[PDB]
């Protein structure tokens, strides 16, 4: 790889120097190249990784579905222009199934298979849900096998953060907000979205008497964006 | 606007 | 080259959805790809240009900017943190400076020798004094000729829009605010820079009342841009 | 925040 020669440490200075920098596909560059050093990820080194390819990939899907509602106006009356809008599509298509393939071949070389603690391991596992969501979005003879993929990996990060995590625990309440997502817009059930994230919001709140103050900034965050989603949904 | 995260 | 293989109106057709998708190095890529085909640009293909490697370039300027400021503070008391900020600046650099001189290159192969209107000659020598001053933004044995280069082709050009142009002519008046910045932060001499911001806003102001309603948005745009200048350095 | 265009 081309990261092979330089530091793990360094490799992790400078995933935070393109952080600030807003430099995101670089971040991925240097958190890929970490993650094959073929040590476990810190806390702080997966949220580096997940930053990265979140806003790598964000980006694809945001002018993906630029360019496929352009298409799609042009197969209404609409004029004939040619195959350029389905060619840029088909190409910021390929990159970003690219980019989803990468991602989804650094989780299952090796960090799925390491993990064992429940905050790393359904960490991944939400990883792994969120690049096969992203492959559903585009997909038209093979999006029923990715939406599945996406469920079994949603599925099982749930089962173990049920188990193993406080119901407060913000990588629980992420994984929760996501999956609810995937069944509203993916899977074709509002109703499993809907209650999926008022259970999640319900027992989070029940727990936060437990909670020291000012150490789940991040909780609280996501704890008003199922509240967002339930108030848009119903 | 739903969100994920 | 990559582009090679596409029709001149498909990469401009695709350039225009780039730019709707705000997926600027795209933009520029099949602009370069247009411009390589040996044809004139039109007023339209000629901001199509500009703008996409404006904002690749900004990018790439503003992640420098971040890396240098951290940088600095890393050579005040500051701990020895090794050579990856030096190294990462570096990177960022050594792309920027590739870019402008993708751009120099466009411009010299051919785009300013076969232009003979003066909206087109001064667009391409703007846009050469522009990289020749984003080259010497970040230089250091150097920066003396390539900060004359600069002038060279920012003096061309408003010697050509003085002789050839109204002076509300949106592309005179982008030459001299840029000009203006040009004297202030890189050659300084804030002095000429304000002064070349007042008589630039005055003589344009004089020359309002030729003008038709609603058809100069992007020259009332660049004065209240020279008089904002103005304002912050006096 | 000085302009350029
Ligand atoms: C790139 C890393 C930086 C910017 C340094 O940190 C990102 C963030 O990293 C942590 O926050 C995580 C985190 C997010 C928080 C909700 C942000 O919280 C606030 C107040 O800004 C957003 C990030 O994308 C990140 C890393 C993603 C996940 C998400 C990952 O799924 C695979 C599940 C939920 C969420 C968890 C991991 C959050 O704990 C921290 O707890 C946050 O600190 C605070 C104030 O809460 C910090 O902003
Ligand atoms: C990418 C092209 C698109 C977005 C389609 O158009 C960009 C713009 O292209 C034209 O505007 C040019 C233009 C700019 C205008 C000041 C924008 O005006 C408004 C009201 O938004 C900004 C662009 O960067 C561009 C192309 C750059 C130049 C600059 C180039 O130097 C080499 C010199 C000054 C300025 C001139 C060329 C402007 O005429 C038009 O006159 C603008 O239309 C209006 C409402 O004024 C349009 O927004
Ligand atoms: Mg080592
Ligand atoms: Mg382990
Ligand atoms: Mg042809
Ligand atoms: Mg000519």
């Amino acid at each position: 790889g081309a990261m092979g020669s330089m530091e793990r440490a360094s490799l992790i200075q400078k995933a935070k120097l393109a952080e600030q920098a807003e430099r995101y596909e670089d971040m991925a560059a240097f958190m890929k190249g970490a993650v094959e050093k073929g040590e476990e990820l810190s806390c702080e080194e997966r949220n580096l990784l997940s930053v990265a390819y979140k806003n790598v990939v964000g980006g694809q899907r945001a002018a993906w579905r630029v360019l496929s509602s352009i298409e799609q106006k042009s197969n209404e009356g609409s004029e004939e222009k040619g195959p350029e809008v389905r060619e840029y599509r088909e190409k910021v298509e390929t990159e970003l199934q690219g980019v989803c393939d990468t991602v989804l071949g650094l989780l299952d070389s090796h960090l799925i298979k390491e993990a064992g603690d429940a905050e790393s391991r359904v960490f991944y596992l939400k990883m792994k849900g969120d690049y096969y969501r992203y492959l559903a979005e585009v997909a038209t003879d093979d999006k029923k096998r990715i939406i599945d993929s996406a469920r079994s990996a949603y599925q099982e990060a749930m089962d173990i953060s049920k188990k193993e995590m406080p119901p407060t625990n913000p990588i629980r309440l992420g994984l929760a907000l996501n999956f609810s997502v995937f069944h509203y817009e993916i899977a074709n059930s509002p109703e499993e979205a809907i209650s999926l994230a008022k259970t999640t919001f319900d027992e989070a709140m029940a727990d936060l008497h437990t909670l020291s103050e000012d150490s789940y900034k991040d909780s609280t965050l996501i704890m008003q964006l199922l509240r967002d989603n339930l108030t848009l949904w119903t | 606007e739903r969100h994920t995260c």
